[PDB]
RNA sequence: AGCUAGUUGGUGGGGUAAUGGCCCACCAAGGCGACGACGGGUAGCCGGUCUGAGAGGAUGGCCGGCCACAGGGGCACUGAGACACGGGCCCCACUCCUACGGGAGGCAGCAGUUAGGAAUCUUCCGCAAUGGGCGCAAGCCUGACGGAGCGACGCCGCUUGGAGGAAGAAGCCCUUCGGGGUGUAAACUCCUGAACCCGGGACGAAACCCCCGACGAGGGGACUGACGGUACCGGGGUAAUAGCGCCGGCCAACUCCGUGCCAGCAGCCGCGGUAAUACGGAGGGCGCGAGCGUUACCCGGAUUCACUGGGCGUAAAGGGCGUGUAGGCGGCCUGGGGCGUCCCAUGUGAAAGACCACGGCUCAACCGUGGGGGAGCGUGGGAUACGCUCAGGCUAGACGGUGGGAGAGGGUGGUGGAAUUCCCGGAGUAGCGGUGAAAUGCGCAGAUACCGGGAGGAACGCCGAUGGCGAAGGCAGCCACCUGGUCCACCCGUGACGCUGAGGCGCGAAAGCGUGGGGAGCAAACCGGAUUAGAUACCCGGGUAGUCCACGCCCUAAACGAUGCGCGCUAGGUCUCUGGGUCUCCUGGGGGCCGAAGCUAACGCGUUAAGCGCGCCGCCUGGGGAGUACGGCCGCAAGGC
RNA sequence: UUCCCGGGCCUUGUACACACCGCCCGUCACGCCAUGGGAGCGGGCUCUACCCGAAGUCGCCGGGAGCCUACGGGCAGGCGCCGAGGGUAGGGCCCGUGACUGGGGCGAAGUCGUAACAAGGUAGCUGUACCGGAAGGUGCGGCUGGA
RNA sequence: GGAGGUAAAAAUGGCAAAA
């Protein structure tokens, strides 16, 4: 019934990164499409496009990985090591500008929905808005 | 559990229990002796530890351990209760301080005199 | 788990400074409660204090703000203000004085007593300061305060010397006696100088008062210090208290003797019963020092209540299963609002404390100044991505339609055969059943084994499976009726109707209970016969309730996949059950095995997850006592929750 | 090579590991402690109804009867409602106590048996029902935590 | 050749203890 279409989408990517699939089709909504826009700016994916499946619109996201390591277990390093939704529907999370986490001591990214659109921890600290902390990626 | 169950049932605190019922947890409690005897230990040991049932000022009546070597406890001696239990003695959960009451301190004690209530001797050393 | 008589509302009065059932008459019959009323227990609340990385947990002692009491209880008077600590009236308890009839008193103010207790001080000096009451003032009162005294109660500062000094005295300890340790430690030699003696000696004090100016501004002058001759300053001058805990591991520091599961140690694991670094002593060492330990309490460690930050297959933990109320949560698109949410400003967030600077006591403790921000809440303005709400719309969720498909799904009625037992007829003999082996038992009163006929109850072989069905318990001969759930195809209609689910509600194997019917086989209890030391058991022969039917109860379990339900996602290989197809093969559901990635402590799971995520409910927090006892509800009882 | 005694390899099961000369369960006897039931007795708080009810505010009277400086007024005084508190009676909670009794926990080596763990010598556990000194046994049904 | 699958026996071992 898709209780949380955003957190489900974040796991549609996590189930693909662990098997190194070329792409994954997730359902379409403009709010989650806006999350993919930020995901392509910082460089976690190669992009996405509005595809059509059985007459319904989906989002074919082109994943990104690392180089083939040498030695045992030649699986490449993940570009996306950890990703999970913070503001779950059963527990809403709302923060200001002062209450913004240092995601992976700045090496990571904290995506959040604000009144001036959906932005990340850097530009939301620059604009000074804050809001619903959606997820953390590193 | 879920978040919604936490705002309904909530977390329960531990609320520990005092091992010493010394009436508000006072550090010491005066009591008068009624019996002075010995009690056999638990299964891994064997000795004759000197004990005494005491009738404190709270109206109860408990057993206390006598430490050291030799004492002066009778059927009518006043004594002070310390606290702390003895593992090899069942029902004994209190200790007897020595030195200032009718219970004297261990005489001919040389190392630990703060405990066992022995005063400082002066024999040119 | 239900509470409510001024209880809830109205009208009019009384009363108050003032609204109000605060109080009174009449009327209406309402008000509160799982968002926990009512009752019980406990407690003054806060700024802050302690801890903790933080979130939090605990606490409310000194100082400050608010409330409430003045032996217990009520009541008013006065007054701007009291239901009044050192004011008044009355009752109770207590103390005291009486000429006995009726009077006096109220330390939870400062000191001090008694009693309780582990334990808490001076019946001190002064109004000089500051503050308060009165007074024009002079001034008076002030156990507010300023100070002093007691107490290692806490924090801070200081002393018990300093420099030399033996290849290393004596004593004492250990020794494989050769030596090693105390140990520069001492003695001894220089130097400095706590305490003490002498002199000097304050800051806190400047006003109120007076004079000139109009008793104003402004200027000038005088008086006063409890602490106290105290701090401090100058001169002189003495080598001048060290103690407590520990020394198996955690935990830093080891040798000897004594003792022999005795004495004893102990916070946990544990040491001691003949050679103990764990007991006792001695030497030595480690830790700290006017202190060191112990006991009691709080936080930590404890991510062992897990929001930050835990779990439920087997360790404690998934409700027996379902239906569903409240609740929590909710698909895609576009507008309106701006409640959550975010930002800016403004107000508040007292002071002290805390944080950071600079200063004053010769340093610090203590103290003065200054700065910096919290979180919250009120107001004004803005933003609208997300949650929320209103409106339009959509189809992938969910439901329905058309047409098929399987199945031990359920209830009622009828029915078929085989077999056991009993009765009857025939025929037929000396033994049959039974065991590991025997015996009880049955049998010449004609048994077992065979044929024929009849009655009556229960269960349905082969099909039958590692199979199917239901939500669970569970369901198997056949027929027919009544009836539920489910799957596929077509993608036709509705259009977010959805998921979970505290309580409630219904189902709930076997055993058991009530009333009646039934009773062939089997079979608790029970009685025999063997076994055995004994047999209340296993083995054998009998055998009643029960097992069976109708109705009503009981509500348990290894009620198990020891795995809650719904949805999305992540390689396949293979067996089978059942739909559909351009039936090679593809595709939908259902039961199984092996297994990618992954998870788990391992066993193991692995699109029938214990994987990766989200919504909701139940449940766990060491073992025993114990699913026990009391209380509540249910039941006819056993008993259940 | 079926059986007794000892031994080797593989495997299975295990609650044993100073290791089956192992472990362990229950009743009985003794000692101590806490707790429940118990003829009841005692105490504390609290609730309801009634009787009496001081001080005092408020409300009438103030008259056949008092005092008053202005009197179709005031004070004293009388009455009434409320009332602290005392009593009488009945309940609700909590606490202490009680002969005796039920089960429980603890206490180095007492008695009786063999239940479980090896197919523990009757596979074990289990809900229920009945019996038995006791672990336990058995009946019906279920589980694999057994073949 | 995949299942159904074989018991006559026989109780007990005082407590506590090593690098
Ligand atoms: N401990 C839990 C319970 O103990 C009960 O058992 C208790 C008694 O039955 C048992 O008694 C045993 C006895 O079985 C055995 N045959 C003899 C043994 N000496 C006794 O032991 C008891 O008594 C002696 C003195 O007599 C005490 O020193 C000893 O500590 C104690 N265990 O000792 C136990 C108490 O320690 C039951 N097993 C059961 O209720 C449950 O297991
Ligand atoms: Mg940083
Ligand atoms: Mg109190
Ligand atoms: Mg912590
Ligand atoms: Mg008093
Ligand atoms: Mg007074
Ligand atoms: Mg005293
Ligand atoms: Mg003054
Ligand atoms: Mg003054
Ligand atoms: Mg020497
Ligand atoms: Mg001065
Ligand atoms: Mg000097
Ligand atoms: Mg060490
Ligand atoms: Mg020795
Ligand atoms: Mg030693
Ligand atoms: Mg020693
Ligand atoms: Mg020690
Ligand atoms: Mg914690
Ligand atoms: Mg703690
Ligand atoms: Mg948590
Ligand atoms: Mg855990
Ligand atoms: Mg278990
Ligand atoms: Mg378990
Ligand atoms: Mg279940
Ligand atoms: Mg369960
Ligand atoms: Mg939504
Ligand atoms: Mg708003
Ligand atoms: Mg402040
Ligand atoms: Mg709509
Ligand atoms: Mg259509
Ligand atoms: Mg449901
Ligand atoms: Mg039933
Ligand atoms: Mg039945
Ligand atoms: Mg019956
Ligand atoms: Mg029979
Ligand atoms: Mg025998
Ligand atoms: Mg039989
Ligand atoms: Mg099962
Ligand atoms: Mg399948
Ligand atoms: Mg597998
Ligand atoms: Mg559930
Ligand atoms: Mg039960
Ligand atoms: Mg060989
Ligand atoms: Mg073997
Ligand atoms: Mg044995
Ligand atoms: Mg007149
Ligand atoms: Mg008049
Ligand atoms: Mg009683
Ligand atoms: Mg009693
Ligand atoms: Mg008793
Ligand atoms: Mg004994
Ligand atoms: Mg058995
Ligand atoms: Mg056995
Ligand atoms: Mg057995
Ligand atoms: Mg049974
Ligand atoms: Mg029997
Ligand atoms: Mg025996
Ligand atoms: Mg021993």
């Amino acid at each position: 019934m898709l209780t949380d279409p955003i957190a489900d989408m974040l796991t549609r990517i996590r189930n693909a990164t662990r098997v190194y699939k070329e792409s994954t089709d997730v359902p379409a909504s403009r709010f989650k499409e806006e999350i993919l826009r930020i995901l392509a700016r910082e460089g976690f994916i190669k992009g996405y496009e509005r595809v059509d499946v059985d007459g319904k619109p989906y989002l074919r996201v082109y994943l990104k990985y690392g180089p083939r390591r040498q030695g045992p277990d030649p699986r490449p390093e993940q570009v996306i090591h950890h990703i999970r939704r913070i503001s779950k529907p059963g527990r809403r999370v709302y923060v200001g500008v002062k209450e913004i986490p240092r995601v992976r001591r700045g090496l990571g990214i904290a995506i959040l929905s604000t009144s001036k659109g959906v932005l990340t921890d850097r530009e939301a600290r620059k604009l000074g808005v804050g809001g619903e902390l959606i997820c953390e990626v590193w | 559990p879920t978040i919604n169950q936490l705002v309904r049932k909530g977390r329960e605190k531990v609320r520990k229990k005092s091992k010493v019922p010394a009436l508000k947890g006072a550090p010491f409690r005066r009591g008068v002796c009624t019996v002075v005897r010995t009690v056999t230990p638990k299964k891994p040991n064997s000795a004759l530890r000197k004990v005494a049932k005491v009738r404190l000022t709270s109206g109860y009546e408990v057993t206390a351990y006598i430490p050291g070597e030799g004492h002066n406890l009778q059927e009518h001696s006043v004594v002070l209760i310390r606290g702390g239990r003895v593992k090899d003695l069942p029902g004994v959960r209190y200790h007897i301080v020595r030195g200032v009451y009718d219970a004297a301190g261990v005489k001919d004690r040389k190392k630990s005199r703060s405990k066992y209530g022995t005063k400082k001797p002066k024999e040119a050393a």
